[PDB]
């Protein structure tokens, strides 16, 4: 109707017609909004004057009024102005809305002042008022009993009060299990809204508190805190309340967990404050990591199947005196035989290993250290009929064996550190012969690979010699080695030089290891990663803009942050640099780890774009970022691609179903079957190319790596937290394409898959069924696979704490812990 | 043999909102849950006419109830009772499903949605009322019932989109009842009626339904016009919302409309024009939407006299709508020649005519145009001419009138002319060649802006429903 | 009976289940169809659509002509009658 007879009442000059007007405005305020909306300057004159006890009733008309009109931010400020009259609308069947466009405006103020200080409680910035619904919303959760809600807005509210009441009285132990359950719920709800560290930070290490009250509880779960912030503090205090309890099992699990989630740096410093604290050195032997390597090498020897028939074929279609075709025979038998030192690639191929030569030769010597890798105690003994002391009939074979030597040793190589120094200080005097590059230049990698994650500034200044010879292939290597080993430091001294060098230098070879080799170093720091992503950027060169990519990579790697994604997206559209727009789209992989299902999405557009770098880089990127649990969307995407013209994307393209689908079966996937004769097929074809012919071999070796026993580990789901090892080895294995013998590195992306018990007293459609079978134990076990294995509940052995429900050591109690039970033996007591 | 026919016209009911029920149980969604909607209205609208006035109580018997099949069964006993098919066997199912609302459940009570049920046996009680072509009480009961029970809780998104439908039966039963028989106790609920119009947008603001918005903002602008309230509409078409977005091409015609019939009365007669245009393209041609058509295009013929632009003459002829044109096609003739003589005859002929439809307040309006559309003719035939003149011609007064007619008539440019008071005589401006001019400059540039916007509408509509079909499995 | 050029709205538009309710209800908003209210309304039939040959039946094209007065008797007594004067001059 007509708000006329309303309108005049606040004109009528005497007092009392004026506070009537602001309650009969207001009974059908929804009614006549837009009617009193142009004179809503009218009653902003009767909230100033002070002859009204209804200057609050006034201000209240205007929430209405704005609501209506469109305006909800102009509602609010005026709904705050009112005081009270306004917690009597929260629970109405017709009007909550202007209530619940505060609990919106709060969100967007807290987000803002957060940054600057934890406080903001006492900003005039924030109305008092504002407050007050906020925290009545989140009660009235509280009155329904679900915890989820009220949680949930307080996450985004950057409220340390409210989530530490919430658990503070979860905490009531009538079931000490339901009490870790909410906890779980909001970290991993923490990792996937709250990208923001300062804040994510607190709540984690707040977190912490709760869980430790608790006398029973799962301590998996303390540890994702410590893991996701790499304070060595809460490290040795969470170990501290086990060791108040005095129990051997607990302690020896989570230490089999630490070592792979977190950093090599982290572990170094960590046993020490151990030792002072008084330890028994079982577990600080565990911590170093010799013998968790001796479990995972028993479950490969035992479980292991491997194709001879297959050893034969490659062999008979693959050329030995063709030395391209001898590289990815080598690689590809290397893979599949990973995991166990075992000769039979040796012997087999006994005359065909010799008849190549030059950096192809190079590429067989280091293939035996893959599949040597590991096996500490025997490292030495496999590799010494080739290394030098013994060894001066080729120098490809004195060289390349020292970096073989580095695999098996891969960041367990403190000792092994001192002796390949030896030879590389000798080297660094000299300009070196022909001979002595060659031999320089897997001593370079390979102490690399040794001297991983160490911090070593003794190995730095040891390769910085090198650098400075100017020698052609042996510089390429240092500037290789020097980032392996510095990995996650930000050193600022070593990112001068190695950028500076790349001028001083006219070798292309030389100036592109630098410049790869730079994002090793920025692992891990983000934004602090960015001085050095803006110089390489807008450097002239076309090589520093291939490593800048990298920079980003690495740096923002398992996180996927708006930012980084954005410039690696631009970059490789508006470049004409062939090099520089492959490298690119390969880093975005690294980027968008943490959200695998949206990378096929991103790049079926690349992949649309028919450029050929282009194309190999997006094949590369659906590869890494997939390499877990296999996606039907993957496959279909890149199938096109092993059937385009260019041959550089078809060998690309397999590669990288070979890492998408790493041991899965042929009835938990029925494509599984069919593309791995997809690349046998074109293996055995002789009338293909070349170039295609390596791309399905070397894939080949990558599909059944392991005796299809392993997978690659991306993201651990033990606890849910990045792996170093991973991301280190896939960014050496895409410069494969630059230089072959970078191939072998892909091994550290391999992690072994199985459920290994441990006796911890001596140390020795829809996939789901209601009617079990059994399963040994110490046979192989996938991430998908382990959600559906729980204990018997008659079981012999159970374990401490309830299971973790994905692959790792896991120790059990015996329940007779002395009497006679059949063992599999280790293989470090097959030795000793 | 009885039993069968309610139960045929039952089981096509049920697909219908079987369909939707699995739909809303994925994810609720506007605009594919009303395609099927608006399909099953119609079979609705047609079993309830043609096939007893017992078939709609059967499903209502049949579901569970609040108390709505007692209120439905009441409506029938003033029309002579039913009291067949609601024995078990009408009342011992609730009419297959799969278990969401299926028999066993729900009479088990491990489930009950009457969420969605509800809402769907309002929409047969309002077709069914419009259907008989009665009003009385009925209708009042009909405005008791449903407004609190939608009113008592909030609703869903797919349910907020049945009940903008009902609202426009409340509305539509209680105007005819006026229309039939003026009543004194219909006025006083019309406040009634004029308060849940504008509560209700309010409620469809915070549930973010385009399609709710969009049916309630038409409704505002008819009741404001009826009850004659064009101060009120005036300040809320300059406040409004409306969306183009999910709303059917039906409503887009109407708010059109409605637009054209209140700018018309503050004398904008340029903006009127443009949107009863608008309005007319968007409706069919059908005998279906003849009455719409009708009052649109006496509104039309009125804006063209206002402003001085004079209907075709082809225009009544084409169409098949001569007679109930007919009042418009004299005035056409009328004001053309400029004769107020002619112009008279046609108001008090037709006087009773115009007044019903309530477009003879924008008639009246039109004794002027005679008078100062005869001037542009006098202005265009002779470049100068004596005031003494035009006196003969339109019959008219003084001179010393005539003057001031033309002065005020070129404030708004109708003459274009000038009077000159001691040369004795009116000479007019326009002697075109404004080629020579800068103007077609300016005219270039509004065409091509036009077509710029054609073509952003094009893209932006293009590639949403492919993208919903290539989405979608068929493979 | 179609709204401006009769085939331009009848390509235009056509039926659909979907609609066909919701243009039964734009017609009865207006209430009535209003075509077949107006004769009850007056109480006769047409004779005043009988004005000229166009108006009543469109069977042949416009000529814009509104009255159709015979302009012959006008031209021939104007013809006649300035021929006397100009015998007379």
């Amino acid at each position: 109707t007509t708000a006329a007879p309303l309108l005049a009442l606040l004109r009528e000059n005497q007092d009392s017609v004026k506070t009537y007007a602001l309650e009969s405005i207001n009974n059908v305020v929804d009614q006549l909004w837009s009617e009193i909306s142009n004179e809503l300057p009218d009653i902003e004159a009767l909230y100033d004057d002070d002859t009204f006890s209804d200057r609050e009733m006034a201000a209240l008309i205007a929430s209405k009024v704005y609501y209506n009109l469109g305006e909800y931010e102009s509602a609010v400020k005026y709904a705050l102005a009112a005081k009270d009259r306004f917690d009597i609308d929260e629970k109405s069947q017709f009007v909550e809305t202007i209530v619940s466009k505060s609990i919106e405006m709060y969100v967007q103020e807290a987000s803002k002042q957060y940054t600057k200080d934890e406080q903001f409680y006492t900003k005039d910035i924030i109305d008092p008022k504002l407050t007050s619904i906020f925290e009545r919303m989140i009660e009235k959760c509280l009155k329904a009993s679900e915890l989820k809600l009220a949680l949930g807005i307080a996450l985004e509210g950057y409220r340390l009060d409210i989530i530490e009441s919430a658990l503070k009285s979860k905490l009531d132990q009538d079931s000490t299990s339901e009490n870790v359950k909410i906890i779980n719920y909001l970290l991993t709800l923490a990792i996937t809204t709250v990208t923001n560290s300062k804040f994510r930070s607190s709540i984690l290490r707040k977190s912490f508190d709760f869980l430790m009250n608790m006398p029973n509880c799962d301590y998996l779960t303390l540890n994702k805190v410590v893991v996701n912030l790499n304070d060595a503090g809460l490290a040795l205090q969470l170990f501290k309340k086990l060791k108040e309890e005095n129990d051997e099992g607990l302690s020896a699990q989570i230490a089999f967990d630490l070592v792979s989630s977190a950093s090599q740096q982290l572990l170094e410093i960590l046993v020490t404050e151990l030792t002072a604290q008084g330890y028994d050195p079982a577990l600080l032997n565990i911590l170093s990591g010799l013998p968790t390597c001796d479990y995972y090498n028993t479950f490969l020897l035992n479980n292991k199947n491997i194709d001879i028939g297959l050893l034969n074929k490659s062999k008979s279609s693959l050329d030995g005196k063709f030395s391209l075709f001898h590289t990815a025979v080598s690689v590809a038998n290397g893979f599949m035989h990973a995991g166990t030192t075992d000769n039979s690639f040796i012997k087999a191929n006994l005359p065909w290993l010799g008849k190549a030569q030059n950096w192809a030769k190079f590429t067989a010597t280091a293939s035996l250290g893959v599949i040597h890798k590991g096996n500490l105690l025997e490292g030495k003994k496999v590799m010494a009929p080739y290394l030098p002391g013994s060894r001066a009939s080729s120098r490809f074979i004195k060289g390349g064996s020292l970096y073989g030597l580095g695999l098996i040793y891969a960041g367990f190589g403190r000792d092994t550190t001192d002796y390949l120094k030896n030879i590389i200080v000798e080297n660094s005097g000299t300009s070196g012969d022909e001979d002595v590059d060659v031999l320089l230049h897997g001593a370079s990698l390979g102490i690399g690979l040794a001297a991983m994650g160490s911090a070593n500034i003794e190995v730095y200044e040891a390769l910085k010699e090198v650098l400075y010879n100017d020698s052609a292939t042996s510089g390429e290597a240092a500037a290789l080695g020097m980032g392996l080993c510095m990995l996650g430091t930000g050193k600022p001294e070593a990112i001068h030089d190695m950028f500076t060098y790349s001028q001083e230098t006219q070798h292309g070879n030389i100036t592109r290891g630098l410049a790869v080799g730079l994002a090793l170093i920025n692992y891990g720091r983000q934004e602090l990663a960015d001085d050095l992503i803006t110089k390489m950027l807008a450097s002239d060169e076309s090589l520093l803009r291939y490593g800048g990519a990298f920079t980003i990579a690495l740096a923002y790697a398992g996180t996927g942050n708006n930012s980084a994604v954005k410039r690696l997206l631009h970059v490789a559209v508006s470049d004409s640099n062939d090099d520089v727009r492959r490298a690119a789209v390969i880093a975005l992989g690294f980027v968008l780890l943490r959200d695998y299902t949206t990378v096929p999405r991103i790049v079926q557009l690349l992949s649309k774009s028919h450029n050929a770098h282009v194309r190999c880089g997006t094949a590369f990127a659906l590869g890494i970022a997939c390499a877990g649990k296999g996606l039907q969307s993957a496959i279909d995407v890149l199938d096109p691609l092993t059937k385009d013209p260019v041959d550089f994307v078809r060998q690309a393209a397999m590669i990288a179903l070979s890492m998408i689908l790493i041991q899965q079966t042929e009835k938990l996937n029925p494509q599984v079957a069919d593309i791995n004769k997809n690349f046998l097929s074109v293996i055995t074809n002789k009338h293909q190319e070349g170039l295609a012919k390596f791309g399905a071999c070397v894939a080949q070796g990558i599909m059944n790596a392991g005796g299809r026993n392993v997978t690659i580990q991306l993201e651990n789901a033990d606890t849910g937290t990045l792996d170093t090892k991973s991301v280190v080895g896939l960014v050496m294995f895409s410069q494969f394409w630059y230089w072959f013998p970078l191939a072998h590195f892909l091994s550290l992306s391999f992690t072994p898959t199985t459920v290994i018990g441990i006796r911890g007293s001596d140390q020795a459609k829809n996939k789901y069924s209601s009617k079990p079978y059994k399963v040994d134990n110490m046979t192989r076990i996938l991430p998908q696979q382990s959600r559906y294995i729980s204990f018997i509940k008659d079981d012999r052995f159970v374990p401490v704490r309830k299971f973790k429900g994905n692959n790792g050591v896991v120790v059990l109690r015996d329940r007779e812990p002395k009497e006679p039970v059949a063992l599999i033996e280790t293989v470090r007591q097959m030795k000793d | 043999l009885h039993h069968s026919e309610k139960k045929y016209a039952e089981e096509d009911q049920v697909q219908e909102l079987l369909k939707v029920l699995n739909e809303i149980s994925k994810t609720t969604l506007t605009l594919d849950p009303r395609y099927i909607w608006r399909s099953l209205k119609d079979l609705s609208s047609l079993r309830n006419q043609e096939l007893l006035n017992a078939e709609t109580l059967c499903f209502t018997v049949n579901v569970l109830y609040p108390d709505s099949s007692s209120f439905k069964k009441n409506l029938l006993k003033f029309i002579t009772s039913n009291h067949k098919s609601s024995v078990p066997g009408s009342a011992e199912l609730r009419n297959s499903y799969p278990a969401s609302f299926y028999s066993v459940n729900t009479e088990k009570k491990t489930i009950e949605v009457t969420a969605e049920i509800n809402c769907f046996m309002h929409l047969l009680v309002q077709l069914f009322l419009w259907d008989s072509k009665e009003l009385e009480q009925l209708v009042e009961f009909n405005r008791k019932v449903v407004i609190p029970n939608l009113l008592c809780y909030y609703n869903l998104r797919s349910l907020n989109l049945i009940n903008a439908k009902l609202w426009f039966y409340i509305y539509l039963s209680h105007e005819t009842l006026a229309r039939s028989s003026e009543e004194i106790n219909s006025d006083n609920q019309n406040i009634i009626l004029r308060s849940t119009m504008m509560k209700f947008l309010k409620i469809a603001s915070l549930k973010h339904d385009n399609e709710t918005k969009a049916m309630l903002i038409n409704l505002i602008l008819r009741d404001f016009l009826n009850n004659g309230e064009v101060d009120s509409a005036s300040d809320f078409i300059s406040k409004l919302e409306y969306p183009h977005t999910d709303v059917s091409s039906s409503l887009e015609a109407r708010y059109f409309f409605y637009l054209s019939k209140i700018n018309a009365i503050q004398l904008d007669y340029s903006t009127a024009n443009e949107y009863i245009i608008a309005a007319i393209r968007k409706a069919p041609h059908n005998s279906k939407s003849l009455g719409f058509l009708q009052q649109s295009n006496k509104l039309h013929c009125c804006i063209q006299l206002l402003m001085g632009d004079i209907p075709e003459l082809s225009f009544f002829h084409q169409s098949n709508m001569q007679k109930s044109l007919l009042p418009y096609y004299h005035l056409t003739k009328a004001v053309k020649l400029g004769d107020l003589k002619k112009f008279t005859s046609t108001i008090t002929k037709y006087k009773q005519l115009l007044l019903k439809d309530d477009t003879y307040q924008l008639c009246v309006r039109l004794r002027s145009n005679v008078i100062k559309t005869g001037i542009r003719i006098i202005s265009l035939t002779y470049k100068k001419i004596s005031l003494r003149d035009i006196c003969l011609k339109l019959n008219l007064d003084s001179e010393q009138t005539v003057e001031y007619m033309v002065s005020r008539a070129i404030r708004d440019g109708v003459i274009e002319a000038k009077i000159n008071h001691e040369d004795g005589f009116i000479e007019t401006t326009e002697l075109l060649n404004i080629y020579d001019s800068e103007d077609p400059q300016q005219v270039f540039d509004e065409r091509i802006k036009f077509a710029n916007q054609l073509h952003d509408e094009y893209l932006v509509s293009m590639r949403y429903p492919e993208d919903k079909k290539t989405q979608q499995n068929e493979k | 009976m179609s709204t401006d050029v009769a085939a331009a709205q009848a390509q235009s538009k056509i039926d659909l289940t979907k609609k066909k309710n919701e243009e039964i209800n734009k017609k009865s908003l207006e209430e009535d169809d209003e075509f077949e209210d107006f004769p009850i309304d007056t109480w006769a039939n047409g004779e005043t659509i009988k004005s000229n040959a166009v108006t009543q039946t469109n069977i042949w094209e416009e000529n814009w002509d509104d009255v159709e007065v015979d302009d012959d008797f006008t031209n021939e007594l104007k013809a006649e009658l300035d021929r006397y004067k100009r015998e007379n001059q």
